[PDB]
């Protein structure tokens, strides 16, 4: 039962770079593999087969190689459409058809440090019974910041949910959204409402907050 | 010349009643039409194979491509042959069409010779007896002669009217696909895409391109055919259809369009002729079979005609509005009493 | 204006006739006159067109485990059927997995062959010729020759003199009301009407033209089942009427026709047709008459006639003796039906002596003919010839 | 030549059967293709082939499928559809309808725009936007930022646009986390000149599909830092 195993798991590249991706079957399947390209949100779209056959309209400088268990996959020159998750598949014995788990294919750029704003609870919220105090963490890179929450200096923990946007298009960027939820009680008690953030392309770490 | 519209396409195996011997086969050579529209007697022969290019798509007069079982195959031209009752004259060959001239018959064959130098051949019923262009049936072609209307298969290799269509072929059924690794079959795919299904419980039914090991099942519980094919063939009769509507992948012109020319005959030697009142007598040497006609040229007509084999006295009546006499191709003779 | 002579001279080509104009007072005239041509075109109208068909017949749907089915197309002699209970065998093994179970979808339809463009036969209505004449008219030193229509009513002029041939003293037709035209030979055939094509006979496919993509077809198309273990798709048809024809035609008019017709096509037309008879209209103008103040004065008036023999060929000679009054011409004729002259209009010139031919139908004559102003009686006897058969009428 | 288009309910419970239809564009079923087929993806994971139906009228199916995978073809609507019963949790995933039109191998070349389905005993509950205000203590020198927050809905697909799809550029509508409540809450947020707060409305066009839900919410500034 065929298994597909591609590798790297992510590969973060700048534009006009070349790139190579990697991809093994469990036991030979001839040169019955596919790559697929898939950007977010979108179907997936069929870029070679057969190994090495390149399907209609692709551009050439896509190309496929490789045989019985292993194969490559190599982009000449990295445009920006051509970052996104690429899979494999085999169909040399099936069914099943089987894919592989993918390959990032990120845009590699400079350090951007977050702008960091607050929000605190809306009124119409409040007259509800529950606060939420967001923290919006803008258009940074690397990927990964830290976000701390303190009420009247007293890290919070348990209580906060976050979510990172996908890599922007035309930036090559990232931003956050952590909120903090808890009780109208709990946030009519207290006054100053930090949000602390962390990045590497902060010197130091930086913190925005409001007084209730 | 430019007979690319051959490139995407193969050759291929069908039903041929007598391949030799009074026995049917699956032949390289079947045939599918015999055209016999041509007034001079030319026969526009359809076949299995394609003649004039290689396995590669590129155009090569002295070679001819068949189908060796799932594989096409190059073969010589000069190995082509068609026979009817008496070996005939292949006069023009593309792709899948032979202009030949034969001799009387009623069977057709056409054959070749394969790369192991094998002879195969395909036998079709086929009455031929062209007939006759004029008013004598002639057997040596002459020089001194009258032209008539005929028509004819030009050696046009291009660009007509005329088509047949290419599709995709149906999966191939092959038994020795199968193998008895005993207790098991093996599917030995070559380098193919194979389609199966095994009535045993367990890995039952798909697709492989590599060589797969069913395990615990006996070959004749199991069906293994080539699909995926990326060559177009013929929609012939003899082949099963791939689909229910069928498909379609393009369109092969027919060369050797039907002209509209002009043939030679005889005109049979002048007749002695000797008169009475009233009467005419003729001595008359057909060289071969020629037509002898009359008739009044008055309110009666009274038209008579019979064919003159060998050489022969004729007494005709001359009535008081005077006889036309048609020899063969000759023009015809008037007679009046004095 | 000038002056009309009018003559009826039988519808036979080649054979010359003379006639006689006596404008009063001025010169006692004979003109030659030769039929050259007596060209019949009916006016065709096509009701179609025949030729070979064509059965199309594609791969057959060879359904295994499961059942096709037929559906209904608007083609010609459109024929489908299901076969079931098959195990049909490509080379490498049988075709289907199931034993029982399986099915043929055979089908197939009529069109026209290709060839139809290049051999192909037209089914026509022939409808009343119009009359066409070649003539040559002998003419005070002129043969001269006039293409008329022979209607009566197509006046042509040649060196100034009028000329209305016909109309034709006969209806007579050597084609029937239908014809069929084939590459230059045509037949007297009740042919089908259009849609009432017969299985294997003239017209089992009909087609207004060879180009239309429209055709009827009825030729018995029958599929029938496939043998065993066969991938093929056998059928019963009619075999092509247009071959059966073509094979079986027989005699055309060219060699059929009668009063010696010569039947020609593109157009479709009938050529010397001795039938009938035909008037002729000669308007000549004043130029061509002299008054007979100008004729000679014949004194001077004696007859011989030499050797004469019965033959309808170059057959006679005559001797006279003449005295004119001038320079200048006169013609010849006489009055017996069964005697006539090829010398028309010669010298009268001085007082002189001269001799001429003629043709003589009987072998002994007794006969009365004039020159100028003059006639005189003469008589012969004939000798047959040591020949029987000749070569005009 | 041709475009497929899924068809589906979204939001399934347990036990029930998911049913969807792929409609087919610009050619007929038994024409258009040589294999139909199914393909799933469940939420942050990649591809499972579910099945295929062959021209031919053979089904492909998964082995570890097979049971609960049935997929049809209706010729009478241009349509294949796939019934996949007894469904739990694991099910939930965006699933597209895809065809191989261009050689009769087993690869996809022509694909849906999948159709997600979630898998949930959850009962559909529509959202509630609150204004996120450019506040007093994030204005120094030349943008602000703003924005809506859609808290409390179920199941997950919410739409989102900026005045009516107006404003574009600068607009992060992060994904949605799932809260403790088994609800669902996104913010979306846009940056734009500081130097128009008081001239141009901001209004966010939230669009919740499932509970037929669309609110439009006029984002305006602050108070609790400003004079009444």
């Amino acid at each position: 039962d065929i298994q597909m195993t591609q590798s790297p798991a992510t590969l973060s590249l700048s534009p006009g770079e070349r790139a190579t991706l990697f991809c093994r079957a469990s036991q030979s399947v001839s040169s019955s593999l596919a790559w697929y390209q898939q950007k977010p949100g979108q179907a997936p779209r069929l870029l070679i087969y057969d190994a090495s056959n390149r399907a209609t309209g692709i551009p050439a400088r896509f190309s496929g190689s490789g045989s019985g268990t292993d194969f490559t996959l190599t982009i000449s020159s990295l445009e920006p459409e051509d970052f996104a998750v690429y899979y494999c598949q085999q169909r040399g014995n099936w069914p099943p058809i089987t894919f592989g788990q993918g390959t990032r294919l990120d845009t590699k750029r400079t350090v951007a440090a977050p702008s960091v704003f607050i929000f605190p609870p809306s009124d119409e919220q409040l007259k509800s019974g529950t606060a939420s105090v967001v923290c919006l963490l803008n258009n940074f890179y690397p990927r990964e910041a830290k976000v701390q929450w303190k009420v009247d200096n007293a890290l919070q923990s348990g209580n906060s949910q976050e979510s990172v946007t996908e890599q922007d298009s035309k930036d090559s960027t990232y931003s956050l959204s952590s909120t903090l939820t808890l009780s109208k009680a709990d946030y009519e008690k207290h006054k100053v409402y930090a949000c602390e953030v962390t990045h590497q392309g902060l010197s130091s770490p930086v913190t925005k907050s409001f007084n209730r | 010349d430019n007979f690319n519209v051959y490139k995407a396409t193969r050759p291929y195996l069908a039903h041929c009643p007598d391949c030799g011997e009074g026995h049917s086969c699956h032949s390289p050579v079947a045939l599918e039409r015999i055209r016999n529209e041509a007034t001079d007697g030319t026969l526009k022969i359809q076949v299995s194979l394609q003649i004039g290019i290689k396995t590669d798509d590129s155009h090569d007069w002295t070679k001819l491509r068949y189908m060796d079982n799932h594989m096409p195959a190059d073969a010589e031209r000069a190995g082509l042959f068609v026979r009817t009752s008496a070996p005939c004259t292949i006069t023009g060959t593309m792709g899948h069409f032979i202009l030949a001239r034969c001799p009387k018959g009623e069977t057709l064959t056409v054959g070749f010779t394969d790369s192991r130098k094998i002879s195969h051949s395909c036998t079709h019923p086929f009455h031929h007896d062209p007939p006759v262009i004029g008013r004598e049936k002639f057997h040596s072609r002459p020089q001194h002669g009258k032209e008539l209307p005929c028509s004819t298969y030009v050696q046009s290799t291009a660009a007509t009217t005329e088509e047949i269509e290419v599709h995709m072929p149906p999966d191939t059924p092959d038994r020795t696909l199968m193998s008895q690794q005993s207790g098991n079959v093996k599917i030995t795919v070559n380098g193919q895409t194979v389609r199966y299904k095994c009535n045993c419980g367990g890995s039952n039914e798909g697709l492989t391109t590599t060589d797969k090991v069913i395990n615990n099942c006996k070959v004749d519980q199991c069906h293994a055919a080539v699909t995926n094919h990326k060559k177009w063939q013929y929609n012939s009769p003899l082949v099963p259809r791939n689909a229910e509507l069928g498909d379609r992948k393009g369109k092969i012109h027919i060369p050797f369009p039907l002209a509209n020319v002009t043939c030679r005959v005889p005109k049979a030697r002048n007749p002695t002729v000797t008169y009475g009142k009233n009467q005419v007598i003729m001595l008359l040497y057909p060289d071969h079979p020629t037509l002898l006609s009359y008739r009044n040229m008055g309110e009666e007509p009274n038209y008579q005609e019979e064919w003159v084999m060998h050489k022969k006295e004729v007494v005709l009546t001359v009535p008081t509005e005077g006889l036309e006499v048609t020899w063969g191709n000759n023009e015809p003779y008037k007679y009046w009493p004095q | 204006g000038s002056y009309e002579h009018v003559t009826v001279i039988p519808n036979t080509v080649g054979v010359p006739y003379k006639t006689l104009v006596n404008r009063p007072g001025y010169s006692p005239m004979v003109l030659e006159m030769e039929l050259l041509s007596v060209t019949l075109e009916p006016t065709l109208s096509l009701d179609y067109i025949t030729c070979e068909y064509k059965t199309v017949i594609p791969s057959p749907y060879v359904k295994c485990c499961g059942t096709a089915e037929c559906k209904d197309k608007n083609l010609p002699d459109y024929s489908c059927k299901v076969f079931t209970g098959v195990y049909p065998f490509m080379w490498g093994g049988a075709y289907c997995f199931c034993d029982a179970e399986n099915t043929q979808l055979s089908e197939a339809h009529v069109e026209k062959s290709e060839s139809c463009k290049t051999e192909f036969a037209s089914a026509y209505r022939a409808h009343t010729a119009s009359a066409s004449a070649k003539l040559r008219v002998l003419y005070q030193g002129n043969n001269i020759t006039v293409t008329a229509y022979a209607n009566g009513d197509h006046a042509v002029t040649v060196k100034d003199a009028k000329f209305i041939v016909g109309p034709m003293s006969s209806a007579w037709t050597p084609f029937d009301n239908k014809i069929v035209v084939y590459k230059g030979d045509v037949y007297n055939m009740d042919y089908p009407p259009f849609g009432a094509g017969r299985p294997g006979q003239f017209g089992d496919i009909q087609s207004r033209t060879p180009e239309s993509k429209d055709v009827y077809a009825n030729t018995q198309l029958v599929l029938q089942r496939p043998a065993a273990g066969t991938v093929h798709v056998p059928y019963s048809q009619a075999p092509s009427g247009f071959k059966y024809w073509l094979k079986e035609r027989g005699a055309s008019l060219q060699h059929t026709a009668p009063f010696g017709c010569q039947i020609a096509t593109n157009p479709v037309r009938a050529v010397n047709c001795a039938v009938g008879n035909m008037p002729i209209s000669i308007d000549i103008p004043e130029a061509a008459f002299t008054r007979v103040v100008d004729a000679p004065s014949l004194t001077d008036m004696s007859c011989e006639v030499p050797a004469c023999t019965h033959s309808s060929d170059f057959g006679g000679v005559a001797i006279i003796k003449y005295a004119a009054s001038k320079k200048g011409k006169c013609a010849v004729h006489s009055m017996t039906n069964a005697v006539t002259i090829r010398e028309a209009e010669i010298e009268v010139e001085g007082n002189s002596q001269l001799q001429i031919s003629f043709s003589t139908a009987l072998a002994s004559a007794e006969f009365r003919v004039q020159v100028c102003s003059t006639q005189v009686h003469c008589a012969a006897e004939c000798h047959p010839p040591k020949d029987h058969i000749v070569n005009y009428p | 030549q041709v475009q497929l288009q899924e068809s589906g309910p979204g939001l399934v419970k347990p036990s029930e059967t998911l049913s969807l239809t792929c409609t087919v564009s610009g050619g007929s079923i038994g024409s258009s293709s040589y294999y139909w087929g199914w393909i799933r993806q469940p939420p942050g994971k990649g591809l499972q082939w579910i099945g295929s139906f062959h021209y031919s009228g053979t089904t492909y199916y998964n082995p570890s499928l097979k049971s609960r995978v049935t997929i049809s073809v209706d010729t009478s609507k241009n349509h294949f559809s796939l019934k996949l019963s007894s469904v739990t949790a694991a099910d939930t995933a965006v699933y597209y309808c895809a065809s191989r039109q261009n050689w009769n191998d087993g690869y996809f070349d022509y694909w849906g725009q999948g159709t997600l389905v979630t898998v949930s005993s959850a009962s559909t509950k529509g959202p509630s936007v609150f204004p996120l205000a450019p506040s007093s203590k994030s204005t120094s020198g030349g943008t602000a930022a703003l924005g809506c927050l859609v808290k409390d809905y179920f199941p997950e697909p919410v739409t989102v646009s900026w005045n009516s799809g107006a404003l574009t550029s600068g607009v992060h509508t992060f994904p949605a986390v799932l809260q403790s409540s088994g609800l669902y809450s996104l913010s979306s947020v846009v940056t734009v000149p500081s130097s128009s707060l008081g001239t141009q409305t901001y209004i966010c066009n939230v669009n919740h599909k499932p509970s037929n839900t669309k609110v439009d919410k006029r984002v305006e500034p602050k108070s609790c830092d400003k004079t009444h």
